[PDB]
DNA sequence: TTTTTTTTTTTTTTTTTTTTTTTTTTTTTTTTTTTTTTTTTTTTTTTTT
DNA sequence: AAAAAAAAAAAAAAAAAAAAAAAAAAAAAAAAAAAAAAAAAAAAAAAAA
């Protein structure tokens, strides 16, 4: 053969389609300014939301969802049209700009079990989470070949036929001139594009809980390779296609299927923010307003609906801003997670605060007492036994690096595990060896723990020392340690229970009208969005979540947006404050510090004096003050010296 | 190559490669059926059928159901080239599917 | 797209004409004494400093950098053809290869009628007769790279990546030329191995056998064939590289010729070397194409921090009267106080004499359990000495148990068998061992640690290993007590809760306790709020040192065998009765043995090697039994 | 064909042509010799070669 | 310059050989991959005086 | 608190079928060309006043 095609008219018209769409200068300029964007970012992939398409061209979104590998050559040329009109010579730098798809796939979102085979050649979105991840390997597109008895350098190029029928002249490397003389490769002036291969496995919490998972493979080429790790939950968009078998003279029919992906991304949704310039004048105004008292009304907007626990709720507050890690010169390190523990009796809400952190903070991980036990809350080393390499393997400690784990049950774990923890919980890292390897795995997680005493109930007639069962050492390491009693006080029930009452009368605002909760029965979520993966007045409405109008609550999302911000400010100790601190320190230190029938809830140790530093500098970053000032060191001295006393009855 | 007619200087031995994208593809399932435990008889073991499953009878049942199949009892037809290993002294015999 | 006739001129002028003053002020043409020393067979390899390349010729550099094979040949050739000018007199024909090679030259030009055009393959190949490698340190102006983002951009390249030593094969003979003979000609065949593997000739090609039309079966020999000294190495991404969630990523690294052996498991390395592809047949691949294997092909492998490979002032801070005390300030001066715990240290780093007299050995190993109350800088202690230390292991707890501290066998790659790989204790070995949460460790360990810390070997006699391991390694242990804390109610040995065995095996066993003490507290809380306030410790009398400078001071030290005069063992012995006696009579005392001599003795020894003097005198001695006094003060 | 890559398929079973330009070609002549005619027997054909 | 026999000589073929071109064409082993056991090295819940 | 147990539980090694992949692979017939030779018609030059 040899045809070459003369002016298409269907790969004319789509190219002429996509070209209307990405100039948005009439329109909105959404996607001319994406493609500004990528330009100045030095990036070569463009993420296109399909419902825009929709809005946009019907019979174009149709298309490419239905035909995939013939619309995305038409739309990464339209693009590359494009891009060349914005800036040839950034054009000129790559070879192929490529296209991924986002939004709304109705149909075409699945999981790797309902990705079936009426799919194939379609765009589909695929959910789940990471099992195997090849190594990314370089796959040579154009190679470059010098002869040296001739002096002549020979180009050969490699198209794409992953999916492609490839005949054996396709894939020959050159290793003779033509008259015999051998080729020397120009490993340099050749080109390579890497390569990878993961799969993606149905999530065990979304499969059938009776059968045996399914999977997908997933080729991820050059800017999608270390995309996702094993462990990772993710979407992925690509087209599912069928892979060639090898040259042979019979066949069964049987054909092995892949997805080959446009795009990949991560189901932290809620690890990537993103902020309009409406709502950071938001925050730099809620910030400026009240300066003085804005923690505490952070914190008494933080889990809503559970009353009560006020100092709690400030140090959850505290450990979702975070202190400062100090990085010495000699590479010497201080911790700047908090750590906090919920001692209490039954039922006073300690999974509700462990809930609700989960639900709010990134890259928080749960686990439960015996529910993670040994290599599986740190690190763990296995052999590959393909390569009969080992292998490092992530636990919930590691996955938690720069969040939180929300450790439930924490009486009920084992002591194996317990002092496991140790040295994540203070020097935020796991240090893992086997023979031939031996890793220090960044671990730099705050802990939020919830235990109950023992005996089940904390009796108040005994020293707090005995009604924990923790030792020094460990408690040591929880900076803040609070004892949340059930006193049974009539007061404080009527409270309580007026509040439990009205978030048991609640209903949603129109979206229910008294009808019951779905459960999600997966076919109904594979109809909507992930929530997951998926794409701010200050101040709720008020209506009887809160009994009247008289003090106002953060919404949950400019909450997010605003501890986000937060979190990155550095503020600095200021001399006052460390001198103020620093006296405080050595007073709690001192027996003068507990009257008698008061007992210390934890030792006061020098990590004390670090909780205090830490403590005061997530109380500054609540205001963005960018110094830590007296009146941070002194919420933070009466927020230990809250928790680390307590009065012994008789 | 049948069309040998559109050029006299002619095409190979083997020359067809299958075009993955051009195929016809269809679902897919194989299930292994177990006698029921009620009609094994006393003192034997269970009976085993491999069943064949396509387009929409694939995933239709899950492991542990119990299912009457109507079907074909058909042999495997993958070319008479039964040259295997250590076992097997049995000739003309094929593999049993539903 | 360049000529390459040019670009070796280029070199050539580059190697003949680069000068430097690097002795003292003095123009030496710096490749050319090189050259010279190649070409008497002095020297081996030539690294091609590309800094010394941009001084005069930046966009060779570039083009040196973006295709790196092609000038390593390029350079190797410029080499090849100025040796036999730089050649001053007579080669004394080193080893049996040289022997190989002027046979074939003398052979060459005795039949060599020079006017008639041979064959192009009827010649030597270049490799089989250079005796030189040449390898490239890379340009300073490229930034070292992290081994997660060396990737498919970057085949072809020269670049640098840092990581941690993992795993390092045995070196091999990696063959290079394959030689063969025939049984019909007297000629000899020669193939030049690109592949990893090959397939070995059959029929000789020689002209004579062509004419004969004869059989011309060739023999694989490996006395005249050419082999290279051959690593294979893993290396990990340091910590501080990984990205938030992830383990650190490896990259194999094909070390060759003279830069093996340079690297064992646990160094920090820097690399400089091409990134390579090495093509993936064989395996019948899910995805059609030319997909390949990397690999880092080694230049140049730099010891970095603590595995890192005098002026007239710092002889005189080391013949300072203070040296010591500064030394041991200088250990992690962001720790407020612990200044005898520092002292104990530092003695730990610098260690004793070995002694071994009629064949027994007694080690010079220091070892020191800080026993302390929670939060006094055990566990930060124990990472310092860590990062300071040469050869120096951290293992906490149980994330590194069993085979995490003896050896395991495991399956080789580069031929595949199975090969032994060495632990904590193996990768410590003749440097220290940082045990922390000693009292929380898995008994087996403790057993192990045993036999380690007095025999200094690991016994091993398991299913597939019987071996014993050398584990030459201090042990610097942390441990909490008993129950968290220190409580005087109860006695030592019961708070300790160490048998006397393990106990005793220990140099010191320092007690820390955290008793509060409002000035004391005050002084520790300035010093961490100053910390915390300018990430460094606040300024004092003496700066402290920096770690490359207490590196080096230590290993001055460290060859620094002092012995013990007659005139000091009435004076030692003495000690060691006295402290004996306390021993029995005191009803709250540990376990005193043998052992409290041989630490006197070591610690002595310690001491003097500090002083830098070849002879313990009374003060090593003071000092020492003072520390293993003050390793009991705190339940005063 | 001789050369392999396991990776890549085989080529076909009569893979090769004739290069015309890269042949060195001679001259090349056939002559037709008769015995000479002073040589042939009297009754008698002559013979060819 | 009217009549008249050899001479070719262009046109039908036919032979006929020599040479180049054309036409034809599954089976059988091997191997990786996956999924199983199985001895051994730990290691995690069991109890006492 | 440690001391036997008594499982996981990881590895190495084995099997062990599948199911896919890989590897082997000239001689017989035909036709066309170019050359001959052969029956027939056709076109020449010797005859005479
Ligand atoms: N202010 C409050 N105090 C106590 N309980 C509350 C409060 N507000 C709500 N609750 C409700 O109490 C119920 C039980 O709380 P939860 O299960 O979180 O208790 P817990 O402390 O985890 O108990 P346990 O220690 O046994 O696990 C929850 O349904 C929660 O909604
Ligand atoms: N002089 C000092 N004494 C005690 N603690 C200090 C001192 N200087 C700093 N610190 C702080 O102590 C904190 C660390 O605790 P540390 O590493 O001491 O635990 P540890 O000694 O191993 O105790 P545990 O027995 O609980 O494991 C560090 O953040 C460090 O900044
Ligand atoms: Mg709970
Ligand atoms: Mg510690
Ligand atoms: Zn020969």
């Amino acid at each position: 053969a040899g045809t070459v095609v003369l002016d298409d008219v269907e790969l004319r018209e789509a190219q002429r389609d996509y070209l209307d769409f990405l100039d948005d200068e009439e329109d909105q300029g959404i996607y001319q300014s994406k493609v500004r964007e990528l330009i100045s970012d030095n990036q070569y992939r463009l993420i296109v939301n399909v419902n825009d398409l929709r809005r946009k061209n019907e019979k174009r979104a149709n298309r490419l969802l239905n035909n995939a590998f013939e619309e995305l050559v038409a739309f990464q040329r339209a693009l590359k049209d494009f891009v060349a009109s914005i800036d040839a010579t950034y054009a000129k730098q790559y070879e192929e700009f490529y296209v991924g798809l986002e939004g709304s796939f109705g149909s075409k979102h699945v999981s790797p079990r309902t990705l079936t085979s009426c799919f194939l050649s379609c765009v589909v979105c695929v959910e789940g989470i990471v099992t195997k991840c090849s190594l990314v390997r370089p796959k040579v597109v154009r190679s470059v070949h010098y002869c040296p008895a001739t002096k002549k350098t020979i180009e050969r190029r490699y198209s794409d036929l992953t999916t492609l029928v490839a005949f054996p002249s396709s894939s020959v490397y050159p290793t003779k001139d033509e008259e015999n003389n051998p080729l020397e490769t120009e490993y340099g002036l050749s080109v390579y594009k890497d390569h990878q291969t993961i799969t993606i496995q149905e999530m065990p919490e979304k499969a059938p809980a009776g059968q045996l998972p399914r999977s997908v493979d997933v080729i991820l080429d050059d800017d999608l390779v270390d995309k996702a790790k094993p462990g990772d939950r993710v979407q992925v968009v690509g087209t599912y296609r069928c892979l060639p078998g090898k040259k042979g003279g019979y066949t069964s029919g049987t054909f092995r299927t892949v997805l080959i992906a446009c795009n990949v991304k991560q189901m932290s949704k809620d690890a990537q923010p993103s902020f309009s310039a409406e709502d950071i004048a938001k925050i730099k105004k809620f910030s400026k307003t009240r300066s003085k008292d804005i923690f505490d009304q952070l914190a008494k907007s933080l889990a809503p609906s559970i009353h009560g626990h006020d100092y709690v709720k400030k140090a959850i507050l505290c450990l979702l801003l975070g202190g400062v890690e100090r990085d010495l010169e000699n590479g010497s390190h201080i911790r700047g997670d908090i750590n906090i523990l919920l001692i209490g009796d039954p039922s006073v809400a300690k999974s509700q605060l462990l809930r609700y952190v989960l639900c709010t903070a990134p890259r928080a991980i749960p686990t439960t007492g015996r529910g993670s036990s040994g290599v599986g809350l740190t690190a763990a080393v296995t052999t590959d036994q393909e390569t009969g390499e080992r292998r490092l393997e992530a636990g919930a400690m590691v996955l938690a690096d720069r969040g939180v784990v929300c450790i439930d049950e924490f009486d009920k774990m084992s002591d194996m595990d317990r002092t496991a923890i140790h040295e994540v919980m203070e020097q935020g890292r796991v240090t893992i060896a086997k023979a031939g390897i031996h890793a220090r795995l960044n671990a730099r997680c705050s802990v939020l723990a919830a235990a109950n005493p023992v005996y089940g109930r904390y009796d108040q007639y005994k020293t707090p020392m005995e009604n924990i069962g923790l030792q020094d050492s460990l408690l040591s390491r929880f900076d803040l340690l609070f004892i949340m009693l059930d006193q049974m006080d009539p007061e404080q029930d009527r409270e309580i229970s007026d509040h439990v009452l009205r978030m048991h009368r609640y209903r949603a605002p129109g979206e229910q009208d008294g009808d019951a909760m779905p459960l999600g029965s997966a076919v109904d979520i594979l109809a909507t969005d992930d929530p997951n993966f998926s794409q701010y007045e200050k101040h709720d409405n008020l209506l009887h979540g809160t009994k009247k109008k008289k003090e106002k609550m953060v919404s949950a999302a400019f909450m997010k947006k605003y501890i986000h911000v937060a979190k990155i400010i550095k503020p600095v100790l200021t001399q006052e404050s460390a001198t103020y601190i620093a006296e405080e320190y050595s007073r709690l230190r001192s027996q003068d510090s507990m009257s008698s029938d008061t007992a210390r809830t934890s030792p006061v140790t020098a990590r004390t004096l670090e909780t205090l530093i830490r403590l005061a500098t997530a109380h500054a970053k609540a205001r963005m003050s960018k110094t830590v000032d007296l009146q941070d060191a002194e919420e933070a001295v009466e927020l230990v010296q809250y928790a680390y006393f307590k009065k012994v009855l008789e | 190559c049948n069309t040998d007619q559109a050029g006299r200087p002619k095409c190979p031995l083997d020359p067809y490669f299958i075009m993955p994208d051009k195929c016809k593809c269809v679902d897919f399932q194989t299930l292994k059926l177990q006698e029921l435990p009620d009609a094994v008889p006393h003192g034997e073991m269970p009976r085993h059928m491999q069943l064949y499953c396509d387009r929409y009878l694939c995933d239709k049942v899950v492991p542990g159901n119990r299912v009457t199949i109507m079907g074909i009892y058909s042999i495997k037809k993958f070319g008479l080239t039964t040259s295997r290993g250590r076992d097997r002294v049995g000739v003309g015999i094929r593999s049993s599917y539903i | 797209l360049k000529d390459y006739a040019l670009e070796k001129e280029k070199v050539k002028k580059f190697l003949q004409e680069f000068y430097q003053d690097d002795e003292l002020g003095k123009k030496q043409f710096k490749y050319g004494n090189q050259l010279v020393r190649l070409a008497h067979r002095e020297q081996v390899a030539l690294y091609v400093d590309l800094d010394d390349v941009a001084e005069d010729d930046p966009e060779l550099v570039d083009s040196i950098c973006e295709n790196a094979r092609r000038y390593a040949k390029l350079f190797a050739d410029a080499v090849q053809e100025l040796l036999p000018q730089y050649k001053e007199r007579e080669v004394v024909n080193k080893d049996v290869l040289d022997v190989y090679i002027e046979h074939r030259l003398m052979m060459e030009q005795r039949s060599r009628d020079p006017g008639m055009v041979r064959s192009p393959q009827n010649q030597y190949p270049a490799e089989l007769m250079r005796r030189f490698e040449l390898y490239f340190q890379g340009p300073s102006s490229n930034k070292p790279r992290v081994i997660r983002e060396v990737r498919a951009d970057s085949v072809g390249k020269l670049v640098t990546v840092r990581g941690i030593v993992t795993r390092v094969s045995e070196v091999k003979p990696k063959m290079v030329v394959a030689t063969y003979t025939c049984d019909q000609c007297g000629a000899e065949t020669y193939q030049p191995i690109q592949s990893p593997t090959f397939m070995p000739l059959i029929m000789c090609p020689s002209q004579e056998c062509q004419t004969n039309r004869s059989g011309g079966r060739l023999y694989l020999q490996t006395r005249g064939s050419r082999f290279i000294k051959f690593q294979e190495m893993k290396m990990q991404e340091h910590s501080d590289q990984v990205p938030v969630g992830n383990i650190p990523r490896s990259i194999t690294v094909l070390v060759e010729g003279e830069n093996t052996r340079i690297a064992q498991p646990g160094d920090h390395v820097s690399v400089t070397g091409i990134f390579l592809p090495i093509l993936r047949t064989g395996f019948r691949q899910v995805v059609q194409g030319l997909l390949s294997e990397t690999y880092l092909e080694a230049h140049r492998i730099v010891k970095m921090n603590k595995s890192e490979d005098l002026t007239r002032e710092e002889l005189r801070q080391i013949a300072e009267e203070d040296f010591y005390e500064k030394l041991a300030a200088s250990i992690a001066p962001e720790i407020y106080g612990h200044e005898d715990v520092k002292k104990a240290l530092l003695l730990l780093l610098v260690g004793g004499v070995d002694q071994s007299p009629r064949g027994m050995k007694i080690r010079g190993n220091i070892n020191i359990c800080l026993m302390g109350d929670p939060g006094v800088a055990k566990s930060q202690l124990l990472s310092y000495i860590d990062r300071l230390a040469p050869r120096s292991q951290y293992t906490t707890g149980r994330g590194s148990s069993g085979v995490g501290l003896t050896a395991a066998v495991l399956r080789d790659s580069v031929s595949g068998e199975l090969t032994l790989e060495g632990g904590a204790l193996v990768l410590a070995d003749q440097g220290v061992c940082c045990i922390d949460e000693f009292d929380k460790m898995a008994e087996a360990d403790r057993t192990a640690i045993h036999e380690v810390m007095e025999q200094q070997t690991i016994s091993i006699a398991k299913a597939g290993i019987l071996t014993t391991l050398n584990a030459r390694c201090s042990i610097l242990a942390a441990a909490n007590p008993a129950y968290g804390r220190y409580n005087p109610r109860r006695s030592l040995e019961q708070n300790i809760q160490l048998p006397a065995a393990l106990l005793s095996r220990f140099d010191l066993l320092w007690l820390i306790q955290d008793r509060p003490d409002r000035d004391n507290d005050l002084r520790l809380a300035q010093h961490i709020t100053y910390v915390h306030q300018h990430s460094r410790q606040p300024p004092s009398q003496f700066e402290p040192l920096d770690m490359k400078l207490m590196r080096r001071y230590i290993a001055m030290c460290r060859e620094k065998q002092p012995m013990v005069p007659e005139s000091l063992a009435d004076y030692i012995t003495a000690a060691y009765v006295e402290m004996r006696r306390e021993a029995w009579a005191s009803k709250d005392a540990t376990y005193t043995s043998a052992r409290t001599l041989l630490a006197i003795l070591r610690l002595s020894t310690a001491l003097a090697r500090l002083r830098m003097v070849d002879v313990v005198e009374k003060e090593d001695v003071n000092e020492a039994i003072r520390l293993m006094e003050m390793s009991k003060d705190s339940l005063l």
